[PDB]
């Protein structure tokens, strides 16, 4: 609907990725249609950057949770400087946290069970603060993102 | 690799993957 640009939906689609990517799913009825949509076109997104990137992330060191946030802030600023938002974009973003969470497994120095949900919430805040406005006009996640990716 | 190649090789990606669903 139009209420799924506020930030608890926003929060509950980054934070589902990452413990999908971590492979620690949460229990019970299990991922909405749309984080379930999601999760198979950034993965795909995410897979293809590795690859592509493989020298500049291999080069890169994600060992705090705030090192996380200011790569993540710099990364992101640049690849919506032009004031372009779609949806291949915001998919993107999902890809990306994914790489930071993977490389934070390995390279945290203070390793923290709780640090996903750190990392979900600056991604929520940027997507709500800064694609929230293009995203309600475009249908939202149910009338916008799932309608042009779902399965034909 | 730096920020500029992850974030415009991020760009990229992205602008193909609308593309590939913009029929």
């Amino acid at each position: 609907g139009m209420t799924d640009c506020e930030f608890g939906y926003i929060y509950r689609l980054a934070q589902d990725y990452l413990q999908c990517v971590l492979q620690i799913p949460q229990p019970g009825s299990g991922p909405s249609k749309t984080s379930r949509v999601l999760q198979n076109v950034a993965f795909s997104v995410q897979k293809e950057v590795e690859k592509n990137l493989k020298s500049c992330l291999d080069n890169v060191n994600v060992v705090s949770v705030d090192t996380a946030r200011t790569l993540f802030n710099q990364v992101m600023e640049k690849e919506f400087e032009d004031g372009i938002i779609n949806w291949g974009r915001i998919v993107t973003i999902f890809a990306f946290e994914g790489i930071l969470i993977k490389k934070l497994l390995r390279q945290q120095i203070a390793p923290d069970v709780d640090t996903y949900k750190e990392i979900s919430y600056f991604v929520a805040e940027f997507i709500m603060n800064n694609t929230g406005e293009w995203i309600r006009q475009n249908g939202g996640w149910e009338n916008g993102f799932v309608k042009k990716f779902e399965p034909k | 690799x730096g920020v500029r190649e992850i974030a415009y090789g991020l760009r990229r990606a992205a602008d193909d993957v609308n593309a590939q669903v913009e029929r």
